[PDB]
């Protein structure tokens, strides 16, 4: 997946710095952030499966 | 995007960061 | 936290100093800005053996500037 320098949309807090993150070109969904519980997207049970470089 | 994106949020002030 | 408890009491005699260590943390980035990196010096970097010498390909190559040095020695 690609990246997109960019300043994050949504800050949780009023008096925040905003800064240049490479930001995904897509918004992801909430349940591909878990690892847990591999959702209809990709379906990755542990940390390991994901394949992560680095 | 790079030169124009950077000077323009620094320069912004409190009331322009709350609209 | 206590560590950085003392920034606050040093900002009396210095304004700049809170400033200054947003930056270093790149937290504050105002346009014209740096940024903390991490150079290992592996067996290949050994070519230069002191913290002086090393300050020279750095600054002249890629206008960079060291702060300090990390060691790791057995014992």
């Amino acid at each position: 997946v690609e990246y997109v320098k960019g300043y994050p949309p949504n800050s949780p807090y009023i008096g925040s710095s905003p800064t240049l993150c490479h930001l995904l070109p897509e918004k992801a969904p909430f349940c591909c952030l878990r690892l847990d519980k591999g959702c209809k997207h990709n379906s990755f049970e542990d940390a390991k499966a994901y394949g992560f470089k680095n | 995007w790079i030169s124009q994106q950077r000077l323009s949020l620094y320069r912004r002030s409190e009331r322009q960061e709350l609209s | 936290i206590s560590m950085l408890d003392t920034l606050l009491y040093q900002s009396f005699v210095k304004d700049y100093m809170i400033t200054i260590t947003r930056l270093l943390l790149g937290l504050d980035t105002t346009p014209g800005s740096g940024y903390l990196c991490a150079m290992k010096i592996t067996e290949d970097d050994l070519w230069i053996r002191t913290y002086g010498r090393l300050f020279q390909k750095l600054c002249s190559s890629s206008a960079e500037i060291p702060i300090g040095i990390y060691r790791t020695e057995s014992h």
